[PDB]
């Protein structure tokens, strides 16, 4: 069964760094891709970036391109997103979304979704 | 076989930015990497950076970080070099060179004719 | 920023003679080096890359050799086409620098 | 003698996807020289004993050279599968000959990073034995026709071996030369001294 | 580089009837690279309309895309109580991907 | 008083080909039906006597040599053959008598990491005499400059390793080999079948 | 990697009794296994390799068995010099993991 | 018959490296394989790597690549373990082991007395 299981909520302090990962299983992950979006409580979604699983090519948003990085591990079939230079306005829910695949033809669009993590930056 | 043509003479004020276009003609375009080199009137050749449009690796000199952008379009078969925040010492002759996959992506196999870019008031 | 030094900066010879030029680095650059010659008023053209391989279309009289931190270029027969300025360039580690350049001129 | 210096001492080797092919015939080929390539290297021989290659005769001998990753060289063998085997270079099951691979740390490494060694990544079908693919059209991974754009579900098929001396042994460049012996009804000429 | 204007902000209809969502883009977008997402309050969004006309697996038949040239639309041909949530639409083209403000249906 | 073939065929580890093992069989009754329950694809080529009629015979002295070799090298274990194995590790006499048994043992001698415990000699100055064991591990001098005990230029190491793995082809998976060497002498039979 | 667990974590026995230590692997490791014994504060000692072969010098009261993803170690007659900690180990594929470690004690 | 002797205790700053010797006397050096095992102060044992000098093959653990190097000296019949870029949790007790060719290369037949490494202020 295809699923994206994501890490748990974390709380950090301004000036620190955050690390979040979600584990993929149940579909052909060798040809998929994952994008990260953030959403504060009651706010609209915002696009962060996306990475190819088998190539490593990355694409970031114009605003956050200096404080986001994307890493993946093929052995553990995991996607990692790190955000640096924490601020008080970065409390939002982060999601990882991927297409579906059958190892021959992959799904068109981002259909499968994770559960989301709540991150708080306070002091 | 391969021929390259650059733009003409360019003059601009110290408080502005310059963009110069390099045009490539001939050969496959998926095996090419574009390199830009500056030659001032009173010194030797100096290096800025190299880009690989197909594979998406671009790098610039440490001095020019945040000041030089090089980008190309696969369909137009041209290359672009942009320099921002000009200074009075930036006047020079700018040359367009290109590598080759069968050779090396870092050497300059073929060169353009160079554009005279000067800054004055 | 590996620094390249070219010597001598002033060199003169005769027609039909043999000329040799050295090119020294500051660190180990493996076997990555290049040689261009720029006729005054024109654009440069590659002559030798990898410090040994001769770029196609260049006459056979040119020659280069080197292993690390010491590279040489030797021209067997001097020709009226051969009087220009010659430069080095290393492309190991980023910020691929250049050399000072050597001037060649006829012996008056 | 036989021109092995052009195959084993070349300055640069071709990328794995566009591998080279050299025809060797009508020469006195001494295979004992190749034991000094490196202090430790792979010399697996399939179907022929390497100790009796200095007196056998073959109608033709083929040499194929390329550069691959250090830990990924095990895929160059009959009946194997992986990334190189079924996208770049496929060895037939009924293969006779030898494969030679030795480390090339000091010759194919750059601190900045070597980008001239590429390997194909995406194909719709695998490769038959001894078949080349140099096509670089954009690969389609989904359904909707992307007609030549690098979006998603439509990627460039060729990646790069970003070689660098700081890597581990598994990621170090390895030069591989595959000799493909065969005999036919034609007279054999390639005989050892 | 790509703007998808959304109106109205709020919607007020009752079930058994037919609702209208609208995402209007500012430039030319190809129908093969846009999607529509729905999340129940607090839940992660799910994909509904990709290809500007094609459902996903498990999509109820009551939805059916419109997919114009540059002004996409999706008329809800039948409501159930589940369809009351917030909706967002995204563009997948070469430009940095963006989202709409979000339409609320009551 | 059955002969102990179980401790030869069912041993936990077989010896390397270059330092092959040797076992003596005598003063027992030998029935060969017991070894037919082995792996179903065991090669049972026998020189000098048909394999099926080995029961009702009275041999004088019987030996058993066991080792492990590659799949394609099982052909070199035959009288008069040539190659690396036939010359430097195990040489059979021209007038050899007895049978040979070879069954694939991929499930016992293969590691995913790689089984490096099985070696084989590669270099030697002269061919082995029939039934000769050489376990010396000196440096081989393939040129003119004396090696002096260093493994440098033109001075190789005589031994390599059969790095067995389960993902190898059929022709490189390990094969266990047992060679029986009967004989007839002036002394009367000490091993007789039923 | 291959994750191996032992059971029970702690065992309580008296002299002259028969004990069995169960060892399980997440994946198939063929017939490659090893057993060790470590006294408090001392270096370990090899007992059994290949899961059946007995290391030279080990007394005869030890005995092991197992085929795949299931191995056991049994002591025929316990002795006062057998109270220690025991570890599994598999040497199939790299990253040869150990076991959690079973501690065997005395009954009061 | 074969006993292994290690070096003494070591205390190092977190940003440093350690060298541990392992002298083995007895038998033939060619047919010997050295493996290294690390034991936490209160936890179970942990595998690091294996070296086979006769065949020139080395293999290290997943997390320890690029930090640990195991070499052997034929003349001095010793073994070495270099662990660079130490951290706070690397403190442990380090054991040196031997693999016999007849028994098995991967299995540890003989053990050293062990050494203790402490990383702190």
């Amino acid at each position: 069964q295809m699923q994206l299981v994501q890490s748990g909520p974390e709380v950090k302090k301004p000036g620190t760094s955050v690390k979040v990962s979600c584990k993929a299983s149940g579909f052909t992950f060798s040809s998929s891709a994952v994008q990260w979006v953030r959403q504060a409580r009651g706010q609209h979604l915002e696009w962060i970036g996306w990475i190819v699983v088998g190539s490593g090519n990355t694409n970031y948003a114009q605003k956050f391109q200096e404080r986001v990085t994307l890493t993946r591990d093929m052995s553990t079939r995991t996607a990692y997103m790190e955000l640096s230079s924490l601020r008080s306005e970065d409390t939002a829910v982060y999601y990882c979304a991927a297409p579906n695949c059958n190892s021959t033809t992959c799904h068109d669009g981002f259909d499968i979704w994770g559960q989301g993590t709540v991150v708080t930056v306070s002091s | 076989q391969v021929q390259l043509v650059q733009s003409g003479a360019e003059v601009k004020k110290p408080g502005s930015s310059v963009k110069v276009s390099c045009k490539a003609s001939g050969g496959t375009f998926s095996s090419y990497s574009f390199i830009w080199v500056r030659q001032a009137p009173g010194q030797g050749l100096e290096w800025m950076g190299r880009i690989i449009p197909i594979l998406g690796i671009a790098n610039y000199a440490q001095k020019f970080q945040g000041r030089v952008t090089i980008t190309a379009d696969k369909s137009t078969t041209t290359a672009y070099m942009e320099l921002s925040s000009l200074r009075s010492e930036d006047t020079a002759v700018y040359y367009c060179a290109r590598g080759t996959e069968y050779g090396d992506y870092d050497v300059s196999h073929d060169w353009g004719q160079g554009t005279l870019v000067t800054v004055s008031s | 920023d590996i620094q390249m030094t070219q010597s001598p900066s002033t060199l003169s010879a005769s027609v039909g003679d043999r000329v040799t030029i050295t090119c020294r680095a500051s660190q180990s650059i493996s076997s990555w080096l290049a040689w261009y010659q720029q006729k005054p008023g024109k654009a440069p053209k590659l002559l030798i890359y990898k410090a040994s391989s001769l770029e196609s279309g260049v006459p056979s009289r040119f020659s280069g050799s080197g292993s690390g931190t010491e590279f040489t270029l030797t021209i067997s027969s001097l020709q009226p086409d051969d009087f220009a300025t010659y430069y080095c360039q290393q492309y190991n580690s980023y910020s691929h620098t250049f050399g000072q350049g050597t001037k060649l001129e006829i012996k008056r | 003698l036989c021109p092995f210096d052009e195959v084993f001492n070349a300055t640069r080797f071709a990328s794995v996807y566009a591998w080279n092919r050299k025809r060797i015939s009508n020469c006195v080929a001494d295979y004992s020289v190749l034991y000094n390539l490196a202090p430790f290297f792979t010399f697996k021989c399939y179907g022929v004993s390497p100790t009796k290659l200095n007196d056998l005769c073959f109608t033709n001998v083929y040499a194929d050279s390329f550069v691959i990753r250090g830990d990924e060289v095990r895929q160059i063998a009959p009946g194997q599968t992986g990334n190189i085997a079924d996208y770049n270079y496929k060895l037939p099951d009924d293969f006779t000959g030898c494969v030679i691979a030795w480390n090339s740390n000091k010759l194919d490494s750059k601190v900045s990073g070597n980008y001239n060694y590429l390997y194909r990544l995406f194909r719709k079908s695998n490769l038959k034995p001894f078949e080349r693919d140099i096509s670089t059209e954009i690969y389609q991974a989904g359904n909707k026709p992307c007609n030549g754009v690098a979006g998603f579900n439509c990627y460039f098929p060729l990646r790069s071996y970003s070689f660098r001396p700081t890597y581990g042994v598994g990621h170090q460049p390895y030069r591989v030369v595959v000799l493909s012996f065969e005999l036919l009804h034609a007279p054999a000429t390639v005989c050892g001294p | 580089e790509i703007v998808l204007t959304q109106s109205p902000g709020t919607l007020s209809l009752s079930p058994g009837e037919r609702a209208t969502l609208s995402c209007r883009a500012s430039q030319s977008v190809r129908s093969s690279y846009l999607g529509w997402y729905q999340q129940k309050p607090g839940q992660a969004p799910r994909l509904l309309i990709y290809g500007a006309s094609s459902r996903a697996t498990g999509i109820p038949d009551r939805f059916s895309g419109s997919g114009s040239g540059t002004d996409f639309t999706l008329t809800i041909s039948r409501l159930e109580s589940e369809d009351f949530a917030v909706y967002y639409c995204q563009q997948y083209d070469n430009s940095p991907w963006t989202f709409g403000q979000g339409t609320k249906v009551e």
